[PDB]
């Protein structure tokens, strides 16, 4: 079992884990998993945390022949609606040899007491396309069995994990409201049809 | 009996299962899920709207259709011994169709309002578009169901009037007043649906 | 600012205020007009007295309408969840209490007119018991005003 | 497990869940309704019940 | 501090307090009024006495109103969730207990009117049985007042 | 850009238009034809006058066919949810209206054919009532053409 | 510390303790009163002895009141959740046992009165039979007290 | 790119096209065959003349078969959801329309054949009315052919 | 530490033990009461023998109580989820086994009593039949103790 | 390589191919069998002619087996979801079309056989109707063979 | 490692083994008792002989009890899900098979006694028919014993 | 490698195989047994022939037992999910097919035995029809053996 990445300040404040972590540039993929998880030598230069905000900086020397850095970027906010401190990973950033690229992660969210997990966080549609891009990109990312927590951590273990979209989805709900509505009409129609009758007699 | 019991079973089972789920996600602390917020937000406002428009027509048409045959059946059945009924008592059908008219009026008015957002993020969609989709659903539902009930009532009372005429012609003119009190309910449905519609804009 | 979906409950309020009241007034009017028609064939003179249950059913449709108007002219995209729920509660309270009043108006507006066809003395009694139906619409209205204006 | 890792649900588990539920529901309802029909059907052998 | 959604339950309480009481008072009225009409043809003189069940059904509508008003006047834009639940419970507990008394006054009122018409001695005993119906609404009011004020 | 699920709603629209109209027209036909069967024993000459509700029910199926074909020709892979929900709404609108119109035609036919058989004067009265039942079908068609071209 | 929803199960206990008990007592009253009304036609004298089932229906609503009050007086925002589930268990256990009692009191309180009208000697039997109905509510109360006070 | 599970809706189309058309054909056949058997005891010469409703019912099942085979030959591993929904809508449309046509065929076949037993002149009218029934299968088939080829 | 929801299933145990046993005891008493009352008129001397099925229905409620007490006395906030499911099991086991016994006892304790007045030799047979009913409650108790104590 | 749950849909297909065909054949056999039992008392000779409905109900069960076995022989752990869903569609296609066939067979065989009791000449007509019922299973089979051989 | 709730399915097995077996024995007893009661009036000589279906209803309850106890004694907090599910399957396997036997025993226990009182020779064949009912419980028990172990 | 939450399906197979077969055998037994009992009053000599349908109901229960025990012997901790679903499908397939056969046997056994009271020749037709009913259970077993060993 791979040990998580952990960011520590007196105690662990951010915990991050995956079954795979991989990236591409110019669509050429590389595997970072064994270069990242359980690597005590992993460079975390510029990693930072606050109760409102988290920046898990990950740094690597050989990728695409150069030094490469990632920021996984998160916030905690109280919402009066629910009256909880929710959290989200709103975005990722890639800092290159001389430029920056980013992904509008969005769906990674939950209450701050729970970690989040997903089978895939990726740009690819076969893997859900959670890494939303408003511009064309030479970069790509995929996390497999992604799991994260960045607030209310306790010990070198996650708290309980909220799923991404396990039991229902938007298209499913809209589909069902339509389907159940037309199935109600079908029942009404069919009830009248099953109520059809014929005579047992005729006039003289 | 049996075909109702099969449906009743599904109906009770549905609510029983919701009670089980409601307890389950509460007691397991998973009650942060199924927050009505995401359901009422990730659903497209156009879905709510178009259901609204289609309800406004179709429920009015159902109310009117029941309206029609309920009185018509009596017009015909009394008409065998009292052929005079048909020409005058047909005004009940006209009021049942007026309930359908109230439908098509409100539906066409609602149908002018919707336009594309060019957006998919709830914040880029913004409050006006959600409020419109809901208000349009509400309006179309309001007129639709109000008319549904209105038309059935008009059909019922108009049948009564037709069978009164079959015994004495003078009864029709007197009794006919109740068809107004029926029809007014459909107009009230329209009035509310206009007001629910009155602030909407989309895109 | 307030959440985007906030206004949905208040929209369902205005609709429930009207729709359930329509169901009530329609049922009341149907049962009443049925009772009138069936009476009238025997006692043509009694219609102008016997119409009253239909008028009372219309007053339930008015109770729905008034609350629905008040909600509809109060609704906005900016509405706080609290006032949105109040509008829902009001709409259900008048709409469903109105439906209940319509059920009672319909039952008595029938049975009472049929009785009156046989025995004119019933008329005073029928009005008294019918007032104790229509007033539930007024109690629905009272709660709906109190909630929706809070 | 040593780090409190998640239950490992798949992507589109909600598709799978609904497919299993609605298909098992449609299967069960078709079995139940057919079973209720054949259970409560009338053989109409009255000509023997009278003798 | 409190959840903005949280006034929903107290509002459903205010609604429920009226609505289910109204469904009760309506059913009780409706049943009794049918009975009165079907009795009156034989015994018109009994109307002014045999009306009582309808009045008691009216009391249930009042018990609803009391709690509905009380909850509504107790609501606030940021209400404590615990207070919102207390109000829900008050609302159901009067509302449905009033439904139960409405059922009881209905059945007893209809049957007891026919009984009185066929034996006038019943009327004095019927009142006791009707109080034993109507008090269920009052016990529901007692709890609903307790919860709302606790 | 547009979701891969997007076209599904307009598909269900085209289905519902044809299906619910076929259901309404079938019921209309079934009732009317049952009436013809009974009538023809006494009035065998009257069949080709009395068949009107049967063709009218077929025309309600055609109203759904028109909308269904129009939606079906209007579908595509890359369709916006906007056009997809417009087409869904059209499908449901004509569909449930086609049930309703076809049902009224059936019941009015089952009556009107038998009424005409005993009283020839009713024949035009039946046809007028049926024309109103068909106009309800037109309202479902008209909205559906409007939304399908929007 | 304690969960926000914790008091919800407590108050639903208190409500349930009343509601189901009122439904029980209502049914018990309604059935018995109908029988009493029917019997009194040929029995102007038995009325005062015949009311006994109605009173036994009334105490069921009071058993509900006991628990409903006990729970209500032991609610607080800070409630330990375990206390809330104890209170839920109590409120259901009296509430639904009182419902069951009310069903038995109703059927007995009809049939026993009718039998007593046919044969006065049944009275003692009906007393004993009715005790074995009303004791259900008492058993509901016993456990509901153990639970609420645990 | 296409998602996983994508063939489901399209093959539900294929199955539904066959299945619901066969159910329509079955009801059509069952009621028709009943009416034929009862008629034929009095009129054996009409046996072969009266099979046509059963033939039309077989044609409804064939319309389902046609769409079902056309979908079944066009389904592929990793198909687009667009074609899968088109195939769903096509198969639902013909299948569920075939139910409607089946009920009309069954009802008009039963009533028509037993009326024809009493009066031979009904046979012409019955067949025309059954054309107005059976054509609903063609209308469903038309929409289904259109949808499955977009 | 143990999950704080775990006491919920434990109280559902105690409640189910009581509630369902009361539902059984109610239906056993209600049917028996109808039986005894309907029977009494022809053979009034039989009441003191004929009460016995009611006593057995009472015993079913006692079996529920014994479990519900033992569960309630064993609960704690810290309760291990294992024990809580055992208690749910015990509660359903006795409670629904009591409900089953009450259905038997009701049907037997009606029909057997109505037989017994026509033929007194049946009485010993009715007792023997009822032993095989009341024992179901005992089997429920046996399992419920075996679960809840381990 | 391929996902988990792979076989589940195809397994439900195999079961469905059997079960729904067996339900169809059971209804067919049952209903027609009762008509044979009734007929045999009036017509000692016709028993061995009248079995053909029941033979064809057996054929429907064989059609179910044919597909169910073909699906079952085609299942594996690594199966593509494509064939698994096709096999579901196949098993439903034969199973429910065979249900339709068997339902039709039951009715037409009963009515035909009771008709042949009164008039033996009906047998040729019954066979033609039975062919038009049985072929619904063949159509379901055709689609199912495509949706399992593809 | 196992989930905290692992023992849930196992205890639900134990419950089901008792509950559904009790329902089985109840229905079996109820129908048998009514049968005995109805016939014993005419044929009191048969009463001791007539009990047998009730005895077999007891046997079903015992088969339930055996599995329930075997599960309950096999059940513990530390149970693996494999053994837990096996115990659920066992508990259902006997429980519903016993319910099936209870339906069977009940119907045959009524009809068999009714015939036997008219014709004493039925008593031999009746018992054989009941053996073929009771064995259903035994088959369910056989499976349940196996699944309860490994 | 293999997940847990997985042996559940094969276990549900084992249960269902027995249970639905027991239900099949139960309806088969209960219907036929009522027929035998009624028949025997006038024709006791026919009992030892007329038992056969009840014996055939035993065969369904044996088929269910065989598959259930076969699945039970095939289950293991951490079973491959593919096999778990196959065992579900087998158990449903035999069980529900045995239910279908059960109903058919019960209906044809009843009507057959009754008719045989008037017509001894019906025994031949009855055995053929019973073979055509029972073979559905055999077909269910065949596919269930295939699935249980795939």
């Amino acid at each position: 079992i791979h040990p998580p990445v952990s960011y520590n300040d007196t105690a662990p404040r951010i915990l991050f884990w995956a079954q795979n972590f991989s990236v591409a540039y110019k669509d050429e993929w590389k595997d970072l998993t064994s270069l990242t998880f359980g690597v005590e030598n992993l460079n975390l230069t510029g990693s930072f945390w606050n109760d409102s905000f988290a920046m898990l900086s990950l740094t690597y020397e050989p990728l695409f022949g150069a030094t490469v850095t990632f920021k996984f970027i998160l916030a905690s906010r109280f919402y009066p609606v629910s009256a909880r401190y929710w959290f989200t990973m709103e975005r990722l950033e890639i800092h290159s040899n001389g430029s920056v690229a980013h992904f509008n992660v969005s769906q990674v969210t939950g209450p701050s007491i729970y970690s989040f997990h997903c089978e895939y966080v990726s740009s690819l549609s076969k893997k859900g396309s959670l890494l939303v891009t408003n511009v064309p990109s030479l970069w790509q990312m995929t996390l497999h069995n992604f799991q994260i927590q960045a607030f209310n951590v306790t010990g070198e273990q996650f708290s309980y994990a909220s799923d991404c979209a396990g039991f229902f989805s938007p298209g499913i709900w809209m589909g069902l409201l339509t389907t159940l509505f037309m199935l109600f009409i079908f029942t009404y129609g069919l009830h009248m049809i099953l109520s059809l009758k014929t005579m047992d007699r005729f006039d003289d | 009996t049996g075909l109702e019991l099969l449906y009743l079973g599904i109906f009770v089972a549905f609510w029983a299962c919701m009670i089980v789920v409601g307890i389950c996600y509460t007691i397991f602390d998973l009650g942060f899920r199924f927050d009505v917020a995401w359901f009422l937000t990730e659903t497209s406002p156009f879905m709510w709207s178009n259901l609204g428009i289609g309800l406004a027509i179709s429920l009015s048409v159902v109310g009117a259709a029941w309206g029609i045959y309920i009185t018509g059946s009596s017009i015909i059945g009394g008409g065998v011994k009292a052929p005079r009924i048909k020409t005058k008592n047909l005004v009940s059908i006209i009021f049942c169709e007026a309930v359908a008219i109230y439908g098509i009026i409100m539906a066409i008015v609602i149908s002018n309002m919707a336009e594309p957002f060019s957006a998919t993020d709830p914040k880029a969609i913004g409050h006006r578009n959600y409020h419109a989709g809901y208000s349009m659903f509400g309006a179309g539902l309001t007129v639709g169901l109000s008319n549904l009930f209105c038309g059935v009532c008009v059909g019922i009372v108009g049948s009564g009037a037709a069978l009164a005429d079959a015994q004495n012609p003078s009864l029709f003119v007197k009794i006919l007043i109740v068809e107004i009190f029926g029809s007014a309910i459909g107009l009230f449905g329209v009035i509310v649906a206009i007001l629910q519609t009155s602030r909407v804009k989309m895109g | 600012n307030n959440p985007e979906y906030s206004s949905f409950f208040g929209v369902m309020g205005a609709s429930s205020a009207m729709v359930f009241s329509a169901m009530g007034a329609a049922y009341g009017t149907a049962k009443s007009g049925t009772g009138i028609a069936a009476m009238s064939v025997m006692r043509p003179e009694l219609i102008m007295k016997s119409i009253i249950p239909v008028v009372m059913a219309g007053i339930i449709a008015i109770y729905g309408l008034v609350v629905a108007v008040l909600i509809a002219n109060s609704l906005t995209d900016g509405i706080t969840l609290y006032r949105s729920f109040l509008q829902l509660g009001a709409g259900l309270s008048v709409g469903l209490s109105g439906l209940a009043a319509g059920f009672a108006i319909g039952i008595v507006g029938d049975a009472g007119v049929r009785g009156t066809a046989q025995q004119p003395r019933l008329f005073v009694g029928m009005i008294l018991i019918l007032i104790f139906a229509e007033v539930l619409g007024l109690y629905g209205l009272i709660v709906a005003l109190i909630l929706s204006t809070k | 497990s040593p780090y409190n890792l998640a239950y490992k649900y798949n992507l589109e588990y909600s598709v799978v869940f609904n497919l299993v539920l609605w298909i098992m529901t449609g299967l069960a309802l078709a079995v139940i309704i057919t079973s209720y029909n054949i259970w409560n059907m009338d053989p109409g052998y009255d000509s023997i019940i009278y003798r």
